[PDB]
């Protein structure tokens, strides 16, 4: 019935700013309101992107290997095209014997 | 005819034991008189030009071989004439009768299997081949049809023929069905792995050559002992050191060869040395079997010390796994080495990555380097990758 009524990462992006202004303005509010369990989960995630860059040397190992699987990907994808234009080209030996 | 090619072979250009020269010449003049064969006398004229060793004493002193003439003359090209004019009459005596009787598809085929013996027997190669063309089309089955292949095969081998030959071979293979028949078994893997030699294909050639049937030996084209000749020779690469000591050492085929042919010794001296990986032993082995061995065989001569190269590569690799650092005198007093002669030797691989040893200048010592990683295996994929891309590009815009 919902198909009756009506008929990747970009959206992720955005959702991800999404939670971080929801943190934004918790720690502008709290400053205020002064001068706990989120800050103790807080100053786990900082922990847990400056720390990614250690493993970038082991990161670049598979990540090669995506442009191997899409370089034989390409390969194949003539395969589909030159095959096509062999048989469009016993289409126009067709047509004109016609 | 293995004699008769063999022979033939050895006073092109032997640089050892000049001796066997002797006997190669009174062998192929005494059977050449035996025989039908009129050109095959002619052809030492002109098959000899230009090569070390000449057999022709006319206009060139510098002949170095103990039977010096192999001048053609009409005495024996007269005699070889009556005999085949002689034949021919007997064979058109009978084919005239087969062909006033016309019994089945197989008296008509003999008719052109006498002829295709015939012309090949008289020296006759492009007007054998129009002969066999009759009798295998009228062919009654696929026996009659490769009998056709056998005389294509005999001309080919002696002229070294890899394109008519090679088409008419697989086409008995391929056919309408080939099934477990020996003789489109034996018989090809034997011609097509004697073709494989020529162009040192080494995929099918230790897998056609040291694994053999049985005995093979039809003795019309190659022996028994020739077989197990380039056996020793192309077991050396494909084959690694796990089947040297299943298909080659503790192959029953080659235990009985010692005790009976002593003039090879490629399956004892050279297996032997490389399976025990001593250098010192296998040093010396080398010219021993490069002169009785590579020289007189046709199919290896034609390269010879390009596999001096190779053979000595595999041997470099031994010990390259079994040590990391070393001096160079070590293996000098052990393996009986030269170090002042040792950087040229290992000058020809390792520049061109063949090898990964690594020599310290300073103390005197060898290292080793990586043998294998990630790197070096993609860089085939390069090679490999942008070779394909120039079929697209120039079957792309050449359709347009």
């Amino acid at each position: 019935g919902v198909e009756h009524l009506l008929r990747i990462r970009l959206t992720n992006q955005l959702k991800s700013l999404k939670g971080l202004q929801s943190k934004l303005k918790d720690v502008v509010e709290y400053l205020d309101k002064v001068i706990h369990t989120i800050l103790g989960k807080l100053q786990d995630v900082f922990n847990l992107n400056n720390l990614q860059k250690a493993l970038t040397v082991k990161t670049n190992d598979e990540l090669m290997v995506i442009y191997i699987s899409n370089l034989v990907r390409s390969i194949i994808a003539f395969d589909d095209l030159i095959e096509n234009k062999i048989q469009n080209k016993k289409i126009q030996e067709q047509r004109v014997k016609d | 005819n293995y004699e008769v090619s063999e022979k033939a072979f050895l006073l092109t250009q032997s640089k050892v034991s000049i001796e066997q020269r002797k006997e190669a010449a009174e062998f192929v003049l005494a059977k050449i008189k035996e025989e039908e064969m009129a050109p095959y006398y002619k052809y030492l004229c002109e098959e000899y030009l230009v090569n070390n060793g000449q057999s022709d004493l006319e206009h060139d002193e510098k002949s170095d071989s103990l039977n010096e003439w192999i001048k053609f003359d009409q005495e024996l090209y007269n005699e070889l004439c009556k005999k085949n004019e002689s034949k021919i009459k007997e064979l058109n005596e009978k084919i005239q009768k087969l062909e006033e009787d016309d019994e089945g598809e197989l008296e008509q085929a003999q008719a052109w299997i006498n002829l295709g013996e015939y012309y090949a027997q008289i020296g006759d190669k492009d007007n054998a081949e129009k002969t066999l063309g009759k009798s295998l089309s009228k062919a009654i089955s696929t026996g009659a049809k490769i009998d056709v292949m056998l005389t294509i095969a005999r001309l080919g081998f002696f002229y070294n023929d890899q394109l008519y030959v090679k088409e008419k071979l697989e086409a008995v293979n391929s056919m309408i069905e080939k099934g477990g028949d020996w003789e489109r078994r034996n018989r090809y893997k034997t011609y097509y792995g004697i073709h494989c030699l020529a162009v040192r294909n080494f995929k099918e050639a230790a897998k056609l050559l040291v694994d053999s049937l049985a005995t093979f030996t039809s003795i019309e084209l190659t022996s028994y002992e020739s077989i197990a000749t380039y056996a020793s020779v192309t077991g050396l690469f494909t084959l690694e050191r796990t089947d040297l000591k299943s298909k080659v050492i503790d192959s029953p085929e080659l235990l009985s060869l010692i005790s009976t042919t002593a003039a090879l010794q490629s399956i004892s001296s050279l297996t032997i040395s490389l399976y025990a990986s001593d250098y010192a032993s296998y040093f010396p082995y080398l010219l021993e079997t490069y002169a009785n061995v590579l020289i007189p065989c046709k199919y290896l001569n034609r390269h010879a010390d390009f596999f001096v190269r190779e053979m000595r590569r595999k041997v470099y690799a031994q010990l390259l796994e079994s040590y990391k650092t070393l001096s160079l005198k070590s293996m000098a007093s052990a393996f009986g080495v030269s170090v002042a002669f040792l950087d040229n030797d290992l000058g020809k691989f390792i520049p061109n990555k063949q090898l990964n040893c690594v020599i310290d200048r300073v103390n005197g010592i060898v290292e080793t380097n990586r043998p294998d990683n990630k790197n070096a295996q993609y860089h085939l994929l390069v090679k490999q990758g942008d070779g394909l891309l120039t079929k697209l590009q120039k079957y792309g815009a050449a359709v347009r």
